[PDB]
């Protein structure tokens, strides 16, 4: 059925935003959204059709105090979009105080588009972990949009903050907002800055002006997961049957991402994969190993050729991962898109399963804990005072996510007949 | 290649959600002026509608099962399938005889898309603290996944490959012929419509996934308005899946690539042989 | 074909036999209708071919049928079957389309039997419609009037509610008659004669046009008391002008008198309230069995529809009911 | 038979005249009123006929103090029409004193019509509710023409006054012409101001102009409403037996209007008929739900797509609507016109009669009931004194109006057996 998207966050606002862009170069319509006549392809599950020859994409668009949004508005994109829901802080818990005062009319939103529609699958969250705006406020609504609908689906697109130590205030943002994301988000779609940073760096020479290039590798990404979507396969074509083979234990929904081409600024299947198993192709940074993988290719590929090669990795020992369970590595098959100019034509996709990220949450796990027993850095604000007085919901919290961790150590190891 | 071999999806998870709740009753409870407006629909909402023809594509049942090659109380999940009706020089290649062959390889793919859809269903109901029939869950829908991605790609889209370049060198219509058939035959013996037993192992490894998600369903909806009596049942269920299982496998080993489906279905090759052979 | 078309002016001949036999322009229809009503429910002995005649000129040029050819609008006239001493207008009348020309060879006294026979049908639905929005006009009339009586209103509402399943049946049949038995048939002989170089293939599509009509109107020999039950629910139609007019007959004239007694003032009205204590529950198990009637001979025919051809008349039964009442008080 | 259409308040004298401008386009003549040879059509019902090469209107054009006027004098179509009927309050009551005390000679220029012609069939009122000048008057000659002719049929073209809170005096105003409406007019076409300010909105950029735009928008619904009269069909071609459908209940006369194109500044029957059910496409803003509705096409239709369009509704479950009756869904067709540019072809209509209208009546209801509590609203005009001295006929309309909502919520319900 239809999926309904919802950005916030100035970061959001603007991925969300090269996402569309992305996506009226992909799908048959003009940058000033009329329709051009050279196309196969589906324009229903992300955009609303009429016959006002614009056909707007299906984006609820929340903000606090817009700033950038005028630089969304100065655009040939302007009048692919206006649903009329722009309206006028610091911290997870002011955020979420601010988002609790004003839930009627936001949601008198989401219940506007939830009327236009007949059909509805799913909720996308575009959303920053500990983000200033988007933190708070989006836990916020993603308590409310999972508590008023249990029958739909809720995907979660998060980067993470990394930068190797400044916000004090960070981990327990990023801690809070990972237990709504772990209660109240089905499945969780994980990236971060730091290895993307990285692999820019690699690519191209850049230092300074590293987000405007990070952008683009991250539409990339969100359009090539969604090509499965908006063009017709077989396999995976909904949301519901993707996500159902993918999640092998209810606390664990975190998929990792990769992307073959690491610089487009011949191949048989067999090089794709083997390039695609490497850590370098890999966009997410003891034996750490992955439970199960599901790999998604987009190119002109011969049939019988991906047999042979799924047998190339099974003689390879490229398999040295060993959970508890038969259920194995995946391979699909999407057409590449027709429509645009296509350079580097079969290009790849990875949505597996891996604790090596279990790492990176013990990060925030240590720093707040070594925070928790200096009591200087939580910066005592009013509204976060009135929120918890004793603030031990971050003490719950971090139990819960411990519990995770115990969780993911146990989901490491063939033994998960006893619970971890 | 559009209806039968599912090469339109879009069409398939519109019009299944759309039709079972009518599809599933017994035979003479379904009318077919209801079935046919809702066929007609989910092509004409659907990007299939684009084909010249959309309308030689018609309903018809099938009562009699798999016994045929050589039903009465269930309709539509039983009895049901797509007939594509010929015209005069087109009749000449496709005919009857191939007309129910693509029929009864239609209706045997029809349950591998029936049931993997069931489980997925199940899945979105729930999103100490029973949870082993989460893993009889996945590994049932890991399986049935891994099985019919095996059936589109490893028979059905390299011969249909292998067609698209025979016909363009047939120079008579006995090449155009003799080529329609070798492709027929070669899809139907691969496939499952195949063995002196046609093998019914597959047939209740599928029936006990659909008993699974029946009862699975029905306590929890009971449970949610004893926790060790539907412990029985699916560990009766577990036992019986892994059982043709093994006899699945063995009724491979046995004939003698072809022991691909076993890699895909065991990457790390657990399961392999629990029980010696001969 | 070309000389025929143009000497004789054999085509345009055919699209004013759409336009007036088939009623096909419809408002030359209507305005003819309105002005021969209190002519047509007199007995027709008393009716003369002349009167007709002259109020047709009136119609003819208020109405559009002036700007087409002399020819077709001189063609145009009407006449009257054989009278019996028992008769009334609306059971002998008929609109004549002369056949002047060797078009005779294109067009036999058969086919013109068959044009009688469905202008024959579309004569009593079109009678039933007016009849009905009658009954509608005086509900929106007299009950603005009827707001110093509220004890009436039980049964006004009863006449309300029982006016428009009425209105629903017979703006469904008249639909049915539309878009299926003077569209799909009109598509198949347009295209069938435009194609076709040949005046046997012409004369043997227009055949199997009409008897396609036949087939799909209700006047098989199978149909027949499908027919016998359709005329049963325009029986409870004109009864009901009758019924409700026995209300206003009473209801209304005593309010007047009310007033005068008012205006005497600037006894006898205690029997005026008694005689409607009186009058009241009669009128009203009056309207009730009239209503279940109806009620049983709609759903006695829908259930009888089930049975009929395979496609054609099928579609008339999702017509007649698209809430399904007939399938929640069945 | 002929319609004789009467004009009254500066908007509705606007909108009239907007609407002429409108046929003068679409029937055969020319701006100055000349017949043009290029052209089927019957110019009879709304247009008297003399030899004078410039066939007049029939408009009844009154005013109060003429401003707007003048600026319908300057223009290419003061030779449309002449009828010498233009004659020189604040508050309901006041109006309907000053058009009490000046009845004769405004109902001797309505005599003058009805003796001009000979055959008379209805009169259209094109009237603002609450405007001021248009207010008071219009009810009084509405009161005036139905009980002079009870033959005849009273249709009204009206627009709803609402602004989201200023005018303190407009309850009072609409309750009461709220009550002349519905026990002196047979069937009521009712508009607002704010959803097609909404649609004007979500097509166009405009804030300001708006007045300029909606006006356009108004009279492509009122010639759509009359195209099956003026171009003859043959289902409810006459006013009679298009109103004698649409009418269940008596006190129900209120239409709900639609159309198709939301901006025109192929198709088959379904895509158009599912475009319609959408609450977008609809020009008027607990379960609240249709009684029966019709829909009428105008454009290339082929007619056994209809049935078949017909026939997905019924599939689709779009109908979770349930009175009490099985009066139905009604379709019509009728041509689109020739003779003009016409552009997006098949355009589609709705009249239905929908109870989530009875919302905005009671709003109304609500704020005269505080206004009555408070007593400092009612601004004390002297006529308005004089014409009541307890102000008990308001209190009597609002009880009208009252039982017009208990009637209405239990039309609502499949329960209509007893009254409400």
């Amino acid at each position: 059925r239809e999926i309904i998207t919802l950005q916030l966050g100035q970061c959001g606002n603007q991925i969300g935003f090269e996402f569309w862009k992305q996506l009226c170069a992909e799908h048959g319509i003009s940058p000033e959204g009329i329709v051009e006549e050279f196309a196969t392809d589906r324009k229903d599950v992300f955009f609303y059709q009429a016959d006002d020859e614009h056909y707007i994409p299906r984006a609820v668009l929340l903000d606090l105090e817009p700033r950038v949004i005028h630089s969304i508005l100065n655009s040939p994109y302007a009048k692919l979009y206006n649903p009329e829901n722009i309206y006028l802080g610091n911290n997870w818990a002011s955020g979420f105080s601010q988002g609790e005062k004003i839930h009627e009319d936001i949601f008198d939103i989401i219940d506007r588009e939830a009327d236009g529609s007949d059909s509805l699958e799913g909720f996308v969250l575009c959303h920053s972990i500990a983000g200033g705006t988007g933190s708070g406020l989006g836990s916020y609504l993603l308590e409310r949009l999972n508590d008023r609908y249990p029958k739909k689906l809720v995907q979660t697109y998060s980067v993470f903050p990394n930068q190797d130590e400044d916000v004090v205030v960070q981990p327990y943002n990023s801690l809070l907002t990972l237990k709504r994301l772990t209660q109240n988000a089905d499945c969780v779609v994980v990236l971060d800055n730091t290895a993307l940073n990285r692999i820019a760096t690699d690519r191209l020479h850049i230092q300074n002006p590293s987000f405007s290039q990070i952008n683009q590798l991250v539409s990339t990404i969100m359009s090539a997961s969604t090509t499965t979507l908006r063009y017709p396969g077989y396999m995976n074509n909904d949301l519901i049957g993707l996500i159902a083979s993918l999640i092998p234990t209810p606390r664990l929904h975190f998929l990792m991402t990769g992307y073959t081409p690491l610089t487009t600024d011949k191949t048989t299947v067999l090089d794709v994969m083997r390039r695609l198993l490497q850590p370098k192709n890999v966009m997410v940074s003891t034996n750490h190993c992955y439970i199960a993988i599901l790999n998604i290719i987009q190119g002109e590929v011969d049939p019988t050729q991906v047999h042979k090669s799924l047998q190339r990795i099974r003689e390879r020992k490229l398999a040295n991962f060993i959970p508890w369970g038969p259920a194995s590595i995946q391979v699909a098959l999407s057409r590449k898109s027709p429509y645009l100019p296509s350079a580097h034509r079969v290009s790849g996709l990875m949505m597996a399963n891996h604790t090596s990220i279990s790492s990176l949450f013990e990060r925030t796990c240590r720093q707040y804990d070594k925070l928790r027993k200096r009591e200087a850095f939580l910066e005592q604000f009013r509204k976060e005072d009135m929120f918890k007085d004793n603030f031990d919901e971050m003490d719950t919290s971090r139990e819960i996510v411990q519990q995770l961790i115990d969780e993911y150590h146990a989901a490491t190891r063939p033994d998960y007949i006893s619970w971890g | 290649k559009r209806y039968f071999l599912m090469d339109q999806g879009d069409f398939f998870v519109h019009f299944m959600d759309l039709a079972e709740e009518e599809l599933r009753k017994p035979v003479e409870d379904i009318t077919p002026p209801r079935l046919e407006a809702l066929l007609e629909l989910a092509l004409r909402m659907s990007t299939a509608n684009t084909d010249p023809f959309k309308d030689d594509l018609k309903i018809d049942l099938m009562p009699h099962d798999l016994i045929t090659q050589l039903e009465l109380a269930l309709s539509g999940l039983e009895a049901f399938s797509f007939d594509y009706i010929v015209k005069w020089p087109l009749s000449l290649i496709i005919n009857r005889k191939a007309l129910t062959r693509y029929q009864m390889l239609f209706r045997h793919m029809f349950y591998c898309k029936h049931v993997e859809r069931q489980l997925c269903s199940v899945w979105i109901s729930n999103k100490q603290w029973f949870a082993g029939a989460f893993t009889l869950r996945q590994r049932m829908l890991n399986f049935v996944q891994n099985i019919q991605y095996y059936m589109m790609f490893e028979v059905m889209e390299p011969t249909w490959h292998i067609l698209e370049k025979n016909l363009k060198s047939a120079s008579n219509i006995d090449d155009v012929l003799g080529h329609h058939t070798g492709f027929l035959d070669t899809c139907l013996k691969d496939c499952m419509l195949t063995n002196p037993e046609l093998l019914k192992v597959f047939s209740k490894l599928m029936s006990v996934c659909v008993m699974f998600t029946n009862c699975m369903q029905k306590f929890t909806q009971s449970m949610k308005l004893l926790v060790s009596g539907f412990e029985a049942t699916i560990n009766k269920f577990d036992k019986n899946f892994s059982a043709h299982l093994l006899d699945l496998l063995a009724r491979l080993s046995i004939y003698s690539g072809m022991a691909s489906v076993i890699s895909r279905l065991d990457f790390n090759g657990f399961y392999t042989e629990r029980l010696e052979r001969l | 074909l070309d000389v025929l078309n143009k000497k004789y002016s054999l085509l345009d001949h055919m699209q004013a036999m759409r336009r007036y036999l088939l009623l096909g322009q419809g408002d030359f229809i209507r305005h003819l209708m309105d002005l021969l009503k209190p002519e047509l429910v007199r007995p027709a002995t008393t009716l003369y071919q002349h009167n007709l005649t002259g109020i047709l000129e009136t119609a003819v040029r208020a109405t559009n049928a002036q700007f087409d050819s002399p020819e077709i609008l001189r063609r145009l006239d009407v006449r009257l079957l054989e009278v019996s001493p028992g008769d009334t207008g609306w059971d002998v009348f008929s609109l004549d389309y002369h056949v002047d020309g060797p078009i005779a060879t294109v067009f036999t006294r058969e086919c013109m039997s068959h044009y009688l026979r469905v202008f024959n049908f579309l004569w009593r639905a079109k009678r039933m419609e007016y009849i009905l929005t009658d009954i509608r006009k005086g509900h929106m009339c007299n009950a603005k009037l009827l707001r110093n009586m509220p004890e009436f209103s039980g049964v006004l509402h009863q006449c309300h509610i029982l006016a428009s399943e009425m209105v629903h049946f017979i703006h469904q049949m008249q639909y049915y008659i539309t878009f299926e038995v003077l569209e799909c048939s009109w598509d198949e002989l347009w295209n069938k004669v435009q194609q076709a170089q040949d005046l046997d293939h012409i004369i043997a599509a227009h055949e199997v046009f009409l008897d396609t009509i036949i087939s799909r109107c209700l006047l098989d020999s199978d149909s027949r008391a499908l027919l016998n039950q359709l005329r049963a629910v325009f029986d409870q139609i004109i009864e009901l002008q009758n019924a409700q007019d026995a209300i206003y007959r009473a209801a209304l004239e005593e309010l007047q008198r009310r007033l005068q007694f008012e205006e005497k003032k600037k006894e006898e009205e205690n029997k005026r309230i008694g005689e409607f204590k009186e009058s009241i529950p009669k009128m009203c198990s009056q309207l009730r069995i009239l209503t279940h009637f109806y009620q049983g001979i709609v759903q006695q025919f829908l259930v009888l529809l089930t049975t009929s051809s395979d496609e054609s008349l099928r579609f008339l039964s999702f017509r007649l009911d698209f809430n399904e009442h007939y399938k929640a008080r069945e």
